């Protein structure tokens, strides 16, 4: 079955990727934007921006691999080796003319190196909410005067014993509700349906441990990262951080401005990570504008 | 992220006052909101903190007589101050925290005098 | 049932105290000296430091409140409020004269109240593996270069909705293993008998909750230090760190030279966390001599 | 900490050479040990590292032909070298990670030459 609806004028479908089958929701027709989710979400993060783009664009937002409805990678989690994937999806819709690329959280850790290595290939650049993996994540606090912090998960999900697994195996829906609602200002939006919709299809053994395979690749895609990055990005670029509890503030655009050379931020006040749910209004206006100028 | 008090104003021991204070920003968003006093020539205090989830923090000797509280619907924090006392004259202030990954951001309301004589 | 092995020469028994009934393990004769273990840990931490120190001294090594066999607090958990307990219990052994306190890890965090606000009934102070709770903590980093940090459970087990208890009930023989291991240098001496014992004790469910409860008060504690600090320590202290890895290395001294004016500190190379455990003989010969001196 | 590295020198083409590093602590109290090459006006470049508990981590180029281990035994780390070439003439340099609370301790031997020509 479908783990999520699909929305009117938009097919669920599938493609082999390098001998991966990954899942894909797609409509709308003209030039082509790929929408890329993160961790503990699906393609269906995206479901109240793609009506909107499909207007002018064709969309496409895929599972990443193991999440959703999509096959785990082959080769593995890194950054590097996951854009592989992404960057052969997109060409396949877009052979002969370069394609739009929005991507949040670990979405932008797993299309970064395609975009460096084939700056031809993409038009306009949107990237939201997580830094680019390099070492400046190193110096985030554990804890705060606060209390919990945003990101002690990082060490968690990247234990090489699969601590995060062993310990969340069974309470996946507690533990998927404590980690978005911590990182979200607008918590309303997170109903019971909705966290049960994401909890299902994390959940899934396979994908649960896709999950954090992501995040135990992390400092190996620091490492590539490190020599792709003495490449700057030449295409324009935007990025959008929430400047709620949970967000990034200001560190997305302070951090892109080491990467790209043409490069607007915007920064959503009482929104925290999970801007497409938490404030599409706003965000949905400036994906849309920055993408028809 | 703006934030204005009200409610001050001078009254007699044993009185109550209500405080309040307007957020520009959705009240959930804000990590932690926490009412300071500052009297003149003396340090700063913690009169009451609350986070979004509830938790609170009371300095002691207000505990009983001051209660925090957020309304979500109004998008406002309010201080209760009931058997007031010579010692709670002070200039009153609202400050927000917003916990962000790589830093926590700071606000603060230009605060609102009260006076117990 | 006992839980740990009592050494020749000891009694494990129980005293009320502020209506918390603790269990303590003492033997010798002499002027008194306090033992008080950390998280993961019980009493039995000390064990062969106990005898040794017993030649000359009367040695009492209780069970944190809520762990090992001590009941729970009555007050809270934060750590001038579990400091009185411990200081009372001190005092019931040796009320004529002052004391020698020994702390490890969270024991630390919950004698140092006491210590700063009864500085005549200390005599001589040895403080080991873990900081006292200020603002210096909110520094360390969430996630490192070298993989999984060693403080990430900081956060972990202070989030408020008891995220900790719910993830590890059921899985407590686990994640000790992973804690301990992950925080030492010599692995070797954790034996799987000696891991079983530790995880039978903690996995009691108050004792599970009570373990996390001292991180849940963390930060009250540290507001607690910020008041008391303004009076600096007095007496003779010394300061005992791991220099492999898992250990707190300079910090402890470094850190503690803000807080007593008369410290000497130690760093054990190849020793990580667990210095009684990990490095018994010289551990045991530092902590001998600054005592007898 | 003191580290000292030995088993380098002149070879052709095709032969193998194993290079050893000495560690003056027990080596699980070392988190990552690394072995480094630096040739003449050339960036550093990492080797291959392994953690305490056994992960490594390889240079592309050396995949296949080059192996890191440990001897917990001898308290020691071995980089097994096969099929040189003369891209693999560097100093060659053991540097050892040990991870803390608050930072990371950083030592480095003196390094060896290997020469293939």
């Amino acid at each position: 079955a479908e783990e999520f609806p699909v929305p009117n004028g938009f097919e669920s479908a599938y493609r082999e990727v390098d001998g991966v089958k990954l899942h894909y929701v797609k409509g709308g027709q003209g030039p082509l934007v790929m929408l890329v989710h993160g961790f503990g979400q699906t393609w269906y993060e995206w479901h109240q921006l793609m009506p909107e783009l499909a207007k002018r664009f064709t969309v496409i937002a895929p599972d990443l691999p193991g999440l959703g409805q999509s096959e785990p990678p082959k080769t593995g989690y890194s950054g590097e080796q996951v854009a592989v994937y992404l960057h052969k999806l997109a060409r396949q819709f877009s052979p002969d003319r370069p394609f739009d690329l929005v991507a949040h959280d670990i979405g932008i850790w797993n299309t970064y190196p395609m975009v460096v290595k084939n700056q031809a290939d993409i038009a306009r650049l949107v990237y939201m909410e997580a830094p680019i993996p390099d070492a400046r994540i190193y110096r985030f606090p554990a804890f705060t005067a606060q209390g919990e912090s945003l990101v002690w998960h990082f060490s968690f999900f990247a234990a090489d014993d699969r601590l995060a697994e062993t310990l969340i195996a069974g309470k996946e829906r507690f533990f998927l509700e404590h980690f978005i609602k911590s990182h979200a200002s607008n918590t309303e939006v997170f109903s019971e349906r909705l966290l049960d919709l994401y909890a299902r299809s994390y959940a899934k053994p396979h994908s649960l441990n896709a999950s954090f395979e992501y995040y135990r690749a992390l400092n190996e895609s620091v490492r590539q990262n490190a020599e792709l990055a003495k490449t700057r990005l030449q295409m324009p670029t935007m990025t959008l951080a929430g400047g709620g509890h949970g967000g990034m503030g200001t560190f997305q655009l302070e951090q892109m401005k080491a990467y790209a050379e043409d490069v607007e931020g915007h920064v959503l006040p009482g929104c925290g990570h999970w801007l497409p749910e938490e404030c599409a209004a706003p965000m949905n206006r400036l994906v849309i504008d920055f993408l028809s100028r | 992220v703006k934030l204005q008090e009200s409610g001050g104003g001078l009254v007699q021991p044993g009185e109550s006052l209500t405080l309040s204070c307007a957020v520009s920003v959705r009240l959930s968003g804000i990590t932690t909101m926490g009412w300071y006093r500052q009297a003149p020539g003396k340090q700063r205090e913690m009169v009451a903190s609350i986070s979004r989830g509830g938790s609170t923090v009371y300095l002691d000797s207000v505990k009983g007589r001051f209660t925090v509280s957020r309304d979500n619907t109004k998008n406002t924090v309010k201080l209760q101050m009931n058997s007031l006392k010579p010692e709670d004259t002070a200039i009153y202030y609202c400050n927000a925290k917003i916990l962000l990954v790589a830093s926590t951001d700071d606000y603060w309301g230009q605060g609102t005098q009260v006076t117990v004589s």
